């Protein structure tokens, strides 16, 4: 396995082509998407013209190569027919002239073959070569064309979260292959009547007069092939699902290994699963009868259709069957019989194709646009929507204005919003509806870009949070490092898998939900120019004589630094310096104070949070 | 080690294990390929190809001056004269035939390998007529000694360099470290199959690294050769079994900063390089071999390979690179060396 | 057709290459099962209030199923329910000891089971054993084909699921009915109990422990009265744990050696003033 074959290619070709070629299409789409939808708004025109790749380029060489074969036999014939001539019978002694005496002579037509065959061959190779060249670069743009439209504009997720991860399965891999083999494959379906129509023609023209019905029974000998392929497919689709039964059973049957290897249900586990196998052997047998029944179609027609044409010879009442009549009629009867297969492939494709292009029009057509909108404070909007994806309503006298470095918390989960709220802080949720007046510098996205944050759910985030500790660090980052050295390694000592600390991340197959949050507070960490936003994972992520050791690395870590940490959780546990709070419902920020300054207005539900029991948890149990 | 599986390139392997200078040369001034050079190819290389050279150029030779006599004897006016068949040869004997008995070009090229190869079957001479058939025999001869001297010299150099077969020297694939004789050592095991000795034998040990200097300069690929330990500071080793070649580090070589942990992560690569003649050659080998970061199984300590047999000592191949993990002290490189107020800080 | 013949040779040497990968494991077997005990009446009655003694410095195992590589006295309470103290350095090896087999680990003589122990038929001995996971997720049925034996045991509705008081939320007054279960699911819809009804099973009378890691500690509780209603039908049992949350109220405990229990001691003062539970004073 080299990689020096891959040099510097790649860049030229396949990353330059797929983000620049597509640039033009969508400005050529988008230019004629202004003008109506009725009939100009539409995905796959732009690709022709944007992408440019000349498909004639090789359609043109793909047309020669079908000339050129369908050509070669009349030649093998020519030589046959001329087997026997003494030919000096004129005593011919003029020099051949080229229009006639050339094509007759025995010797030449070999060498033309040779020629003609070598040509034929290198043609169509290198044209489709050409052709392959050029599908692999539309693979490679309709995948960067995917990340692009996935990025930049379908952050905030509210419907799509119902399937979204059906796109990553057809669109990653069942969409791009599709497209690519069917450009490959175009060329096919491009140029096959151009030889097989010859071929009825080149019979007619020379094998006399039952050509017709020679060539008669191949045309639909197709068909049949293109009618076993449907019904072989929808076997294989349900005996599919009843392997992905079978599989599911398999594994829970192993998930019980430690309960099944000795148990009085040790055998027994397999029972059903082994009549599962045979229930699924016999789809499977369904399948196979058509597979072999279509190889006896592909076969088998040919050479029973070559017979009716020699009985369709007695239909000729010629002199004989001329051995340079008939030969050639086979050597016919033998090439037409090849693209025939690759028809009937395409016309499948050609479905594939159309199902793709339609579920990426979906997608693109599904929120994925307009889902993004196109001491260093912002925030002076009266715009009320403060509520998630495209959802309704509750705005009241909305407007908030934080003073950072300070641990504000709205603290309730009823008419909650706590992520409606920590989302829409930063911006990244359609909150941003009225009006927008910040300062005149952040020492436009909202004045917010130096944002860091954790999330409500876990993370689990790419590679492991070992491995995530992939900030320029070689070993050590002053700023985290040494709560990387002993904030990190804090939480679990080890986990029960090998390896221990280094890489630990990497391959690292398992996680637990408190782990996953401590590893999420810990990529909260390490990060530079803290500045943290946190959104109550601590209400569930409460691990009792934990959590305050987790606040005391972060202790050490804002508390003991100049940094801005802040949070909106839900427990009282972790109230220290819990100054800031709301109470909103259904509303933006109206509550602010100091510490205790709630606690002045005498808020009936202020009284009871503001006690001694217990930080009065649970309303001072 | 999914992060090595992405880093199988990043890795500082300066010398394959196989011996090679894995490197890369580039921006050199080079002159071109001087004609000669090929000639040099000529003599290494291998007996089906130089005996496939060889006869190819004795036939092309005989071929070539074959034609070369089949135009002389076409020039002279001489095919035609044989070609009367008013008699058996009528007019064939004035005329002066170039070359007596030349009839076509199969028998002219019979001709010409009767006249390299210094067969000479008499029955078709040169005659005293034609000057040009007289300088083209003197060419032919004279073409005909120099690769005649050329292909035989080809040939015996490929039979004097029969003495060279393949160099054989053994290394433990993998390295050892441990604690002898109160202090840590490095080890390594070197064997020999050749039943020759290896006179005037030497071994080198070299630290390749990258440095850092108190001035400011770097040298990307440092080399430090370190000592080999033998009792009298020398060397020299005898090789009759294979042994045990420890190269044990106090302080001035760069061994004194290891740590266990660190190992993975060790940038430090040792390489090897040993040489001497071989005694009945009479050939200068040197034998290189490279130990990286992730063939140091630390800790472990060698195996014994010498039994007493009847009269007669057995030594084995086969337990080379196994090791016995006996117990040593961890990351004492400098615990140990920079005492402690135990003074034994193992 | 020279295409295909080169195509073809490769795709051949590619599928054989994937079968050579399975046809490794194709018919291997490496735990055999051929007894030749004699038949026994096998009830399922106490024999003598289970004294339980098969291991004087349990040997050393072979065959690298895990082997105990030291000695480990054991000696037990007959009708003891509660566990013994087993210490971590050896706790792993007594737990595999409880019912698991080795090779050469505690065999020989025993007072133990009244029948014979490593010769017994392996093919049906073993339906007649119990044990219980270290975190139990049976992700089978277990509940609509519960009684895979023949069994019309008319208890899984609200009887002795109920007297269980494990299944009482799921069985007694639930809707999900005689035939549904879980997906793969020991606590994904069936929460309240982990491990069903004991009783129910039995609608043996031998129980085998297990370490509490993932149940919580007021339903551990729940599950030790539980644990008294099933001692009623054993009053003689075998334990493993080392917590207190486990082995706060022991009714039979020993003192231990080194790893594995040396003298039957059943209170806590005395094993305080030896070495016995030392180690697990260590929390109280
Ligand atoms: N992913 C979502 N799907 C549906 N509704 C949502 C989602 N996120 C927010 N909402 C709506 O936003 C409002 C505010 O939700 P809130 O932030 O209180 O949830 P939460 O308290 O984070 O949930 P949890 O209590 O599980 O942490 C809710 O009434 C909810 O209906
Ligand atoms: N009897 C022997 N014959 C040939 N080569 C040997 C023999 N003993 C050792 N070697 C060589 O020594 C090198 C390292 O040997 P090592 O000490 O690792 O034993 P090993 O683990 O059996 O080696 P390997 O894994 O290469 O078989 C190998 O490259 C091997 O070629
Ligand atoms: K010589």
């Amino acid at each position: 396995i080299d990689l020096k074959a891959i040099g510097k290619l790649p860049i030229a070709m396949r990353a330059v082509t797929n983000y620049v070629c597509l640039k033009e299409a969508y400005e050529e789409q988008k230019k004629k998407a202004a003008d109506h939808p009725n009939r100009t708004p539409s995905i796959w025109l732009a690709m022709y013209r944007a992408f440019g790749r000349p498909i004639l380029l090789s359609s043109t060489f793909r047309y020669l190569a079908d000339l050129l074969g369908f050509a070669g036999p009349l030649c093998i014939s020519g030589i046959v027919q001329r087997v026997n001539e003494p030919k000096n019978n004129t005593t011919r002694f003029s020099e051949t002239l080229s229009s006639k005496e050339f094509l007759e002579n025995a010797h030449v037509l070999a060498v033309l073959l040779f020629l003609a065959l070598i040509l034929q061959r290198t043609f169509l190779q290198a044209s489709y070569y050409v052709t392959i060249e050029t599908g692999i670069n539309l693979r490679g743009a309709l995948l960067a064309m995917i990340y692009n439209k996935i990025l930049r504009l379908s952050t905030s997720n509210l419907s799509m979260g119902e399937m979204t991860l059906g796109q990553i399965n057809n669109l990653v891999a069942i969409e791009t292959n599709q497209l690519m083999w069917f450009l490959f494959l175009c060329p096919n379906l491009w140029a096959m009547p151009v030889q097989i129509i010859m071929g009825v023609i080149l019979l007619y023209n020379l094998l006399g007069s039952s050509a017709l019905v020679g060539a008669a029974v191949i045309v639909l000998l197709a068909p049949i092939q293109y009618f076993i392929a449907t019904k072989l497919a929808e076997a294989q689709k349900s005996t599919l699902d009843y392997s992905t039964e079978r599989l599911k059973k398999t594994n829970e049957i192993l998930k019980g290994i430690k309960l099944l290897k000795l148990y009085a249900w040790e055998h027994i586990f397999c029972k059903s699963v082994e009549e599962t196998r045979m229930k699924e052997l016999s789809s499977l047998k369904t399948f196979a009868l058509y597979t072999s029944l279509s190889i006896f179609m592909n076969a088998a027609i040919p050479i029973a259709a070559v017979l009716a044409t020699f009985v369709t010879h007695a239909y000729a009442s010629g002199n004989n069957l001329k051995p340079a009549e008939a030969f050639a009629s086979l050597s016919l009867f033998h090439i037409l019989v090849t693209p025939l297969f690759l028809l009937s492939t395409v016309v499948r494709f050609a479905v594939k194709a159309i199902i793709s292009v339609q579920k990426l029009n979906e997608f693109l057509l599904s929120d994925e646009i307009g889902e993004d909108s196109w001491e260093d404070v912002a925030i002076k909007v009266t715009n009320g929507y403060f509520s998630w994806g495209s959802g309704l309503a509750t705005l009241s006298n909305i407007d908030i204005r934080i003073p950072t470095g300070q641990l504000t918390m709205i603290v309730g989960q009823v008419g909650c919003g706590k992520s409606s709220l920590l989302l829409a802080i930063l911006g990244e949720m359609q909150t941003l509806e009225g009006k927008v007046y910040w300062n005149n510098v952040n020492e436009r996205s909202r004045s917010r870009y130096s944002v860091a944050y954790a999330a409500q759910k876990p993370w689990l985030l790419n590679a492991t949070v070992e491995e995530n500790i992939t900030f320029g660090s070689s070993f050590n980052r002053q700023r985290y490092k040494a709560v990387t050295d002993a904030c990190s390694l804090q939480p679990d000592i080890d986990l029960l898998p090998f390896g221990d600390q280094t890489e630990i991340g990497e391959r690292g197959i398992n996680l637990s939900g408190g782990q996953r949050q401590r590893i999420c507070v810990a990529r909260a960490l390490y990060q530079n120019t803290n500045i943290v936003f946190l959104d109550d994972p601590f209400s569930a992520l409460d691990i009792h004589l934990s959590d305050h050791l987790m606040q005391e690395g972060i202790l050490k870590f804002l508390q003991d630094d100049k940094r801005t940490v802040v949070l909106v959780t839900h427990k009282l546990q972790y109230l220290t310096h819990a100054d800031w709070i709301i109470a909103m419902k259904d509303g933006s920020v109206l509550r602010e104070g100091t510490l205790k300054d709630i606690q002045t207005k005498d808020v009936e539900l202020y009284e009871h949070w503001k006690t001694l029991m217990n930080r009065q948890d649970q309303e001072l149990e | 080690r999914k992060p090595r599986i992405r880093d199988r390139l990043p890795k500082a392997r300066f010398i394959a294990k196989s011996g090679a200078c894995n490197l890369a040369h580039k921006n050199i001034r080079e002159q071109g390929r001087f004609l000669q050079d090929i000639f040099t190819t000529l003599v290494d290389l291998k007996w089906r190809h130089t005996l496939v050279i060889f006869t190819m150029s004795f036939l092309c030779s005989w071929l070539l001056f074959a034609i070369m006599w089949w135009l002389v004897a076409f020039a002279h006016g001489d095919i035609y004269a044989y070609m009367e068949k008013g008699i058996t040869e009528k007019s064939g004997l004035e005329s002066a035939v170039c070359v007596t008995n030349v009839r076509s070009f199969t028998s002219a090229f019979l001709f010409s390998i009767e006249v390299q190869v210094t067969i000479g079957f008499g029955g078709r001479m040169m005659t005293e007529e034609c000057p040009l058939a007289i300088t083209v025999l003197i060419l032919q001869n004279i073409v005909g000694l120099i690769i005649n001297a050329v292909m035989l010299g080809c040939i015996f150099m490929k039979t004097a360099q029969a003495h060279r077969r393949a160099e054989t020297l053994i290394f433990s694939r993998h390295a050892v470290i441990a604690v002898r004789n109160g202090k840590l050592c490095f080890m390594f095991r070197v064997g020999d199959l050749r039943k020759s000795m290896i006179i005037s034998a030497s071994v080198r040990i070299q630290v390749v690294k990258k440095t850092t200097t108190p001035e400011g300069e770097v040298v990307p690929i440092h080399q430090q050769d370190i000592p080999v330990d033998n009792p009298i500071e020398s060397n020299n080793i005898f090789l009759v079994a294979p042994l045990i070649i420890c190269h044990v580090i106090d302080k001035r070589s760069p061994l004194y900063d290891i740590s266990a942990t660190d190992l993975v992560n060790q940038d430090l690569e040792v390489i090897v390089i040993l040489e001497g003649v071989v005694e009945t050659t009479g050939i200068t080998t040197q034998a290189r071999t490279s130990y990286i970061a992730e063939e140091i199984q630390w800790g472990h300590r060698f195996v014994s390979i010498v039994t007493e047999e009847e009269g007669v000592y057995s030594v084995d191949y086969s337990k080379f690179g196994n090791t016995v993990r006996v117990a040593a002290p961890r990351c004492s490189a400098r615990e140990l060396d920079e005492k402690p107020s135990i003074l034994i800080q193992t | 057709y020279l295409n295909w013949v080169v195509r073809n040779l490769a795709d051949l040497e590619v599928q054989m290459g994937a079968v050579k990968k399975v046809n490794s494991f194709l018919t291997m077997e490496s735990e055999n099962y051929e007894g030749t005990m004699d038949p026994s009446q096998v009830p399922e009655h106490w024999p003598q209030e289970g004294e339980i003694k098969i291991h004087d410095l349990c040997v050393r195992y072979e065959n690298n199923l895990k082997p105990v590589l030291k000695h480990v006295k054991a000696y037990i309470k007959p009708g003891q329910k509660v566990g013994i103290c087993g210490r971590t350095g050896s706790g792993k090896s007594s737990l595999s000891l409880a019912f698991f087999r080795m090779v050469d680990i505690f065999d020989g003589k025993i007072v133990i089971d009244g029948i014979d122990i490593s010769k017994l038929p392996l093919h049906t001995l073993r339906s007649r054993l119990s044990i219980i996971l270290q975190d139990p997720i049976l992700f089978s049925g277990s509940i609509r084909f519960n009684l895979d034996p023949e069994c019309k045991c008319t208890d899984d509705r609200l009887w002795e699921a109920l007297e269980i008081a494990q299944l009482k939320n799921m069985v007694k007054s639930l809707p999900g009915g005689l035939d549904a279960t879980v997906t793969e699911g020991g606590e994904n819809f069936s929460v309240g109990q982990r491990q069903l009804f004991c009783l129910a099973r039995a609608f043996s009378s031998i129980l085998i422990m297990d370490e509490a890691t993932a149940s919580i500690d007021m339903a551990t509780e729940n599950i030790l009265q539980k644990v008294v209603m099933t001692a009623f039908a054993d009053r003689t049992v075998v334990t493993i744990a080392h917590r207190v949350h486990t082995i706060l109220t022991a009714d039979l405990v020993i003192v231990m050696k080194r790893g594995n229990i040396l003298e039957y001691d059943t209170p806590e003062s005395l094993l305080a003033q030896e070495d016995g539970v030392f180690a697990s004073f260590v929390r109280a």
